[PDB]
């Protein structure tokens, strides 16, 4: 058993509302991350903000710009893997294993992906996809493979 | 009363370089190369809505916005600061600074390391783009035209505008001035009535001014304060909307609300025409003034309902230089002159009907 706080305030996802046909909008006021792996205390990971990471129509999606997102330092970042892992050995069945411009739109102050967010723990930076249309609904990894990035 | 304005055209700017323009506008920004005359990107109305003014940072993706007309979503007291290169998925993310002010902005001045902001009594200069702070405040004459110039030259940081005193121009050299202190602007007695036009020439080594009265613009060094020349737009009074140098100083432009573009030798400045009563030689005391003025080698006519900004095109050869008039009613005029005072149209277009090339 765990013990991870997450918190999603005012998550407005009126959805077919209007963004012509389904803006279905998550418009999430907020998405704080509270907790991961075996922390329970909140500390803000990310994916008055108004975080509208699914802001839809018919396709795209947003990103809140926030001063720090991916603080990942507590407990295994991996230990939601390992939860991954076992929701997968409980969820026997786990099949997913205009232009986008799915931004992520914040100067990340961070601090395998994992791997290299414990061994940093700003760091890195926004990629700004303007219409770079990489992701499929399966091929978000591709569009997020897209060219390489660092910092500090 | 207020002109509506022309196709929703509220201000007109070149950059610094004279090589792009741009136009706020009721309906957002157009920003335009000058040579070839080709649209290089917009903000439209549901980016920024009505705009005041706008200010492009030579050819870069920085502009300074001012809200103002009909609809505006920002505030005619607030400088916002555009990042074009930015990628985000709301146009809130390009909006990377915010000044904000007392009054209403009344012009927003750029170059390479400093903003310079004016209202109707103070102008504010700060560094630019990088961590932004507070380098300098002056108080003006009443200034509501927003008249202020600043040198583009990287070896020059000299600022001009109108001086406390009537038909005076106040000069600061901001690298010399230590941030904090009153280095004394100097005063230069350019007019005997209010400035309607100021200008620097690009090394920042010569300012160009006229008055209210619009008939004369004087040229002054800005070191020796001396006046180089006196040259005579017209006899009648005019309104000028724009005066600007050609990149080398060897010419300057000149619109009024008389309809007519002036172009004058500045380097040779027997190309400029002269009064035939200089001819007739010094017959007695009392005509000195008029026979020493130098009228345009050339002019040329745009709509004379139609307020414009004039500059200088590039150096098509060794001795065809051309001028551009873009006017707030949309349109564009492009004119070739010669050193023997011949003007003629090389180039008319409706800047505000080219659409964005989407074929190719």
């Amino acid at each position: 058993h765990v013990l991870m706080e997450i918190q999603l305030s005012k998550v407005s996802f009126q959805h077919e509302v209007y963004r012509p046909l389904s803006r279905q909008v998550f418009i999430v006021q907020e998405l704080e991350v509270r907790d991961r792996l075996a922390s329970s205390q909140i500390n803000k990971f990310l994916y008055s903000n108004m975080l509208t990471i699914k802001a839809l129509h018919v396709c795209c999606l947003r990103v809140s710009l926030m001063p720090l997102r991916l603080n990942v330092d507590q407990d295994a970042l991996f230990f939601l893997k390992d939860f991954f892992t076992s929701l997968v050995a409980g969820i026997n069945p786990v099949v997913p294993g205009r232009e986008f411009r799915f931004t992520s739109e914040v100067p990340i102050w961070l601090d395998t992906f994992a791997g290299l967010l414990i061994g940093l723990a700003s760091e890195l930076k926004l990629k700004r996809l303007c219409c770079r249309h990489g992701l499929l609904g399966v091929d978000k990894v591709l569009g997020y493979a897209l060219n390489e990035w660092l910092q500090d | 009363m207020t002109q509506q304005p022309l196709r929703g055209v509220t201000s007109l700017r070149f950059n610094q370089d004279q090589s792009c323009f741009c136009c706020a506008m009721e309906t957002g920004v157009r920003i335009y190369n000058v040579e070839p005359l080709m649209e290089k990107g917009h903000l439209d109305h549901e980016q920024v809505g009505s705009m005041g003014l706008v200010e492009m940072l030579h050819r870069s993706n920085l502009l300074a916005l001012v809200g103002g007309g009909s609809s505006p979503k920002f505030s005619e007291i607030s400088v916002l600061i555009w990042d074009d290169a930015r990628e985000g998925k709301d146009s809130k993310e390009k909006l990377v600074l915010e000044f904000t002010f007392t009054k209403p902005v009344l012009s927003v001045r750029m170059r390479h390391d400093k903003i310079v902001i004016v209202l109707k009594n103070r102008i504010y200069v700060y560094s630019f783009p990088d961590n932004p702070r507070k380098l300098f405040e002056f108080d003006t004459r009443d200034n509501p035209k927003g008249l202020c110039d600043l040198c583009p030259s990287l070896e020059k940081q000299l600022l001009v505008f109108p001086g406390h005193k009537c038909g005076s121009l106040q000069l600061v050299d901001l690298a010399s001035t230590k941030p904090g202190t009153s280095s004394a602007p100097f005063t230069i007695n350019a007019h005997q009535s209010d400035i309607a036009c100021v200008s620097l020439n690009q090394p920042g080594t010569v300012v160009a001014s006229a008055s209210q009265k619009g008939t004369l613009i004087r040229l002054f060094d800005t070191q020796s304060k001396e006046k180089l020349v006196e040259l005579r737009r017209g006899t009648d009074p005019a309104t000028l909307y724009c005066i600007n140098f050609s990149h080398d100083s060897s010419f300057l432009c000149a619109s009024s609300d008389k309809g007519t573009v002036h172009i004058f030798a500045l380097k040779d400045t027997r190309l400029n025409r002269r009064s035939a009563l200089a001819r007739v030689g010094k017959v007695g005391p009392m005509i000195g003034q008029y026979v020493d003025s130098q009228w345009s080698l050339a002019s040329f006519t745009v709509p004379a309902e139609s307020a414009c900004i004039c500059a200088f095109g590039r150096n098509t050869s060794k001795n065809v230089n051309s001028v551009i008039a873009i006017c707030v009613d949309g349109t564009f005029h492009k004119y070739v002159f010669t050193p023997d005072g011949n003007c003629n149209r090389e180039a008319f277009d409706v800047y505000l009907d080219i659409c964005d090339d989407d074929d190719f």
